[PDB]
RNA sequence: GCCUCGUUAGUACUAUGGUUGGAGACAACAUGGGAAUCCGGGGUGCUGUAGGC
RNA sequence: UCUAGUGGGCCAUUUUUGGUAAGCAGAACUGGCGAUGCGGGAUGAACCGAACGUGAGGUUAAGGUGCCGGAAUGUACGCUCAUCAGACACCAGAAAAGGUGUUAGUUCGAACUAGCCCUGAAAAUGGAUGGCGCUUAAGCGUACUACCCAUACCUCACCGUCUGGGUUAAGAAGCUCAGACGAGUAGGCAGGCGUGGAGGUUUGUGACGAAGCCUUGGGCGUGAGCCUGGGUCGAACAGCCUCUAGUG
RNA sequence: GUACGUGAAAUUGCUGAAAGGGAAGCAUUGGAAAUCAGUCUUACGUAGGUCAGCAUCAGUUUUCGGGGGCGGAAAAAGAAUAAGGGAAGGUGGCUGUUUAUAGCCCUUGUUGUAAUACGUCCACUGGGGACUGAGGACUGCGGCUUGCCAAGGAUGCUGACAUAAUGGU
């Protein structure tokens, strides 16, 4: 269970730098403790930080304005195979953010074999238009959608009496 | 699993005489119960004594206790010399001075000179009823390292020590690896 | 096997890599004769001195 | 292999680069006293009274001073124990420990904090601490608004 | 006879104002923390809180297959046994001697539940070399005494806030024994905190683990 | 040329960790430590004793 | 201080040398096996977890929960069809390059790029994801719950060892209180059991049955052992304190 | 009974019992069958054999339920109700449009000190099941009101059988 964590952070300051940046990332992770190990990852990758002469000057919890609302989620995420040079840009539609980089996570590791590790987000932005929007998720923004009820296996019941009407 | 570096560590103590002296186990007994029912550190120091062997209690002299107590300074009047071992006499010195002293045994020369001279011999039992707490007593200790096994503990290359020879002479261990003339001295 | 350094590090630490006791007073003999010679003759007033202020 | 005394010496007895030539004369211009805390840097350009490859880099306190050289006693494990090492090495392979001298200034400090503590009737303090966990502290936004960072998209620079 | 139980009496209620005034102060602590973060955010500026003091460290390794250095580590923090527990005081040289046996101990910040109920009910101190339990005030005012610490509540205290005195509250609490965690650990338990494991730093996550043991 | 600062760059490398990935080569991640060249800016001796002016 | 055994090692992590390579030879650091059971990897000396007194209860580790087999034929989202698929680290083995196989991506229909499958792939008794079997899996990738269980953890009882604290009112060599702890080859030490003979002792047992022997009888001790009922038998034998040895 | 005191084991025959689908032996747990001791019966209402059931407690533990405090964007939402904005995967209407004979999205106000979820805490509380009962006058630390107490380790109320019933071999 994933869930979005706004991270803003700073280097400590020193005589060379008295009044240091402070910088924010919003990143999905399980907990707080996972949410700040991300967010030195991808600074210390970009602009001189350790965790030692940094530090996380704000921790913040983001839930879904719009948590009822469906909403088509365009996420574009760096991929790191045996190759290791990919970019990708996948559309996922549901109700939240943090459902959406979920789904990315569980299609990711289906399709490519890739782990929490291996893929960065890169970000995650609300397709709005129609037109803007991936064949599947268009198709099901089709007005006239309707389909039957797929295939669901339907106390423990061994020995059933009589045949499954299964319709 | 406990990550322990040993495990029912006995350190070194004995907790009774290894002798089997009837009279000494009174002794024992005795100040089992003084040094157990009283504060004192001369109680325990005399029962630890009474469990030391005999290579750990050496003889102590009538004119080794009459120098310690004879030390200038000394303040050591009538104060009784207790002793835990036997006291010998020594008959290099001609006159023996009053003193008192308590210990496990007098030898027939020495319990004479005292008794002779001066003071009194006293039992470690008749030492508990004057002084039960040990006040004002010179507790004494023999010379331990006198024993001639001190002699050659230690022998090793530069050490001088007292080698195991069988004799004494210029053919016993005196030639290759003694002197500078043979080889080496070491 | 020759040579192998393998379990001696284990057995030096089994009782300690112990250090020497320390003294207070260590030899002026095996020191510089010159200035042995002279801390006798020092020590040797020294300690009359003290006798004779005692 | 060969066991001699400057066996495998090439860069540890070598003069620095550029720093070869004439020895300083600071380094005889110094004095010790037994008990002094000194390190054993051996140079390379005085072979006598050089010490072996093992002292090079180890600190001892010294405890024989001669016309040219200083007795240096030196703990080397062997074995299981440490062994007392006394070697006679020339003054130009040594020099005063900072670490002594940085401990001995701690020490006049901490006995003038003392005796103004004792003056004014105060207690300080004199262990040194560790360093604590930081203090609660506000930043300020003003002029320093964060700027929301995401990861680059991965490129081929070459 | 009633000479005792008057004296008594009166000390008796020291401990107690003494424990009302620590609750007191625990609550003002919450309280202030609170308001500070509310005005942070109302402001729009950034409240830093004050980092942890206290530190919790759970062995969760057994005693096998150990470097010699993480093996020293660990006795030095009385570590010897799988769910063992201590309290530390945490400062630049316990930060770096917990980096080292990260692999094979776990630690976070614990709350005052984790420290009331670990002394209550794991509660043992050190008297005369000896695993004593704190069934009694006179126990800990028996060995902690000279400290002024003199019931479980001023106990509590020292070790809670971290104060003068708490090498030697800590030293007198025997190392907790706790039992094997109701639920389980993780999948992967010698992974750490972060890639999903149980070891190394987990913050306040230290506190469902010790309400698991407890 | 040399000396210093920044850049290079949290890069290369590295201690620890996994019943991580991969046939392997090797790689990624976790808790830590952390360079060097190129390049750009600044600098081009400071000071002690005894004296003379 | 005195002395034993040892002075054939081996494996793994990582670094590294000789070598075509090797279950090859050689080293460095650490951990192990040797000397070590237990849980797990079907099976294995060093792999994983955990190191062991006798037990009761609870809970976990590693690893597992279709059946063999204790435990969800659980949850969520996909991928895969294999004309001899795949199925868990070490590990008991396969590569380049392709495949109108298919699922997703990247950039201007074309190319690439990935994941799975197939091809490349090929032996000799009949047989091996351990087996049975398994295809919206009981295969693979990810996520989340519940569950199962080690001699590990926790509480408790008991044994022993060690340590600490009491005890002149209690074979004081005794009694009592508390805490920690418990693997082991070579080897060291300690306390005990058994055998023949000697001194002392017990108003000791014995032809109304000693010793010995047989026993689907009973009893004691962790054990070496000991006692006893019944049967046989016919001349001697034992307890305790010490001595001794051709003593198991 | 001279093949002669005692007469062991290996091994052998007979008898009784039992077991057995390509070894056997062993360990653990219980069944079955055979076998057997202890205990009891008494002693002084009192106490007493074996085995069960329940209650009230103590230790340990597991599993469900309720109530409350607090924290976050002082949750996000949402409902209801006032402004304005936009539109569609375009409804009534007429492919195109802007709430009408469906509605939706965005912002703000309000109802609001909203609720819930989640987190955390309660020295707040209700159940169910399991194992254990070490110790043996008195002391101690506490609560109550001197007595009492769930407070320095199980007692109480009963029943069945007194049996091979438990237990052992």
């Amino acid at each position: 269970a994933l869930k979005e964590y706004q991270v803003v952070g700073r280097k400590v300051p020193t005589e060379h730098e008295p009044v240091p940046k402070l910088f924010r990332m919003r990143l999905f992770a399980p907990n707080e403790s996972v949410a700040k190990s991300r967010y030195w990852y991808f600074l210390k990758m970009i602009n001189k930080v350790k965790k030692a002469t940094g530090e996380i000057v704000a921790i913040n919890e983001i839930s879904e304005p719009k948590p009822l609302k469906a909403k088509v989620f365009g996420i574009w995420i760096r991929y790191d195979s045996r190759s290791g040079t990919h970019n990708m840009y996948k559309e996922f539609r549901d109700t939240t953010r943090v459902g959406a980089v979920e789904a990315m996570y569980a299609d990711m590791a289906a399709r490519h074999r890739a782990r929490f590790r291996s893929i960065r987000i890169l970000k995650v932005v609300e397709v709005e238009k129609k037109e803007d929007v991936r064949n599947y998720v268009k198709q099901l923004l089709n007005p006239h959608l309707k389909f039957p009820l797929p295939h669901r296996r339907t106390g423990k019941k061994v020995f059933a009496p009589h045949r499954p009407s299964t319709f | 699993g406990i990550d322990i570096e040993r495990h029912h560590v006995k350190k070194s103590q004995r907790s009774k005489p290894a002798s089997e002296n009837v009279y000494l186990k009174l002794l024992v007994k005795l100040y089992r119960f003084l040094a157990r029912r009283t504060d004192s550190r001369f109680n325990k120091a005399i029962l630890k004594r009474l469990f030391q062997s005999k290579t750990n209690r050496p003889p102590i002299s009538i004119s080794k206790i009459a120098a310690l107590t004879s030390r200038k300074s000394a303040s050591s009047q009538n104060k009784t010399t207790v002793v835990v071992g036997t006291v010998t006499d020594d008959e290099r010195m001609l006159t023996v001075p009053k003193l008192s002293i308590a210990a496990l045994r007098f030898t027939k020369s020495a319990r004479a000179r005292i008794l002779k001279a001066g003071g009194e011999v006293l039992t470690l039992d008749q030492l508990a009823l004057r002084a039960p707490t040990g006040s004002n007593t010179v507790l004494v200790r023999g010379k331990k390292h006198a024993r001639e096994a001190y002699r050659h503990f230690g022998f090793g290359p530069h050490k001088h020590k007292a080698p195991y020879v069988r004799s004494e002479g210029r053919k016993f261990e005196r030639a290759r690896g003694r002197r500078k003339s043979r080889a080496f001295k070491v | 096997k020759n040579h192998t350094n393998h379990n001696q590090n284990k057995k030096a630490h089994r009782n300690g890599i112990k250090r020497p006791q320390k003294h207070r007073y260590d030899s002026l003999k095996y020191r510089d004769a010159k200035f042995r010679r002279n801390q006798k003759f020092a020590n040797r007033g020294t300690v009359e001195a003290i006798r004779q202020a005692k | 292999h060969s066991y001699g005394i400057r066996a495998r010496t090439r860069y540890t007895f070598q003069r620095g680069f550029r720093e070869h030539g004439q020895i300083r004369l600071s380094t005889y211009l110094k004095t010790y006293k037994v008990g002094d805390i000194v390190d054993i840097k051996v140079n390379g350009a005085v072979q006598k009274g050089m010490p072996h490859k093992y002292y090079h880099g180890k600190t001892g306190v010294v405890y024989n001073v001669t016309q040219s050289s200083v007795g240096v006693l030196i703990y080397k494990v062997v074995g299981n124990r440490y062994m007392e090492k006394r070697v006679n090495v020339r003054i130009e392979h040594v020099k005063h420990s900072k670490c002594r001298q940085d401990f001995l200034d701690r020490v006049k400090a901490n006995e003038a904090k003392r005796k103004e503590a004792k003056a004014q009737g105060k207690t300080v303090q004199l262990r040194r601490q560790p360093a604590p966990p930081a203090k609660a502290h506000f930043v300020s936004t003003e002029n320093n608004e964060p700027v929301t960072l995401h990861p680059v998209a991965y490129d081929t620079t070459i | 006879a009633a000479e005792k139980k008057s004296a008594r009496q009166k000390k008796r209620e020291l401990i107690a104002k003494r424990a009302e005034a620590y609750e007191a102060e625990y609550r003002a602590a919450e309280r202030e923390q609170i308001e500070l973060a509310r005005k942070a955010r109302a402001e729009g500026n950034y409240f830093v809180p004050h980092e942890p003091k206290l530190i919790f460290v759970v062995r969760i390794r057994g005693i096998n297959n150990i470097p010699p250095k993480a093996r020293k580590i660990m006795q030095l923090l009385r570590l010897l046994q799988i769910n063992n527990g201590i309290f530390v005081k945490f400062n630049k040289a316990i930060k770096e001697m917990l980096q080292v046996v990260e692999p094979y101990v776990t630690y976070g910040i614990p709350n005052h539940k984790t420290v009331r109920e670990l002394i209550y009910k794991r509660g043992f101190g050190k008297v005369n070399k000896q695993r004593i339990p704190l069934s009694d005030n006179a126990i800990i005012e028996a060995a902690l005494g000279k400290y002024s610490i003199l019931s479980v509540e001023d106990l509590i205290h020292e070790i809670y806030t971290v104060g003068p005195n708490f090498k030697q509250a800590a030293n007198f609490l025997w190392p907790f024994k706790l039992s094997s965690p109701l639920g389980g650990w993780r999948e992967r338990k010698f992974k750490h905190f972060i890639e999903g494991g149980d070891a190394g730093k987990r913050d306040e996550h230290i506190n469902g683990l010790v309400q698991k043991m407890l």
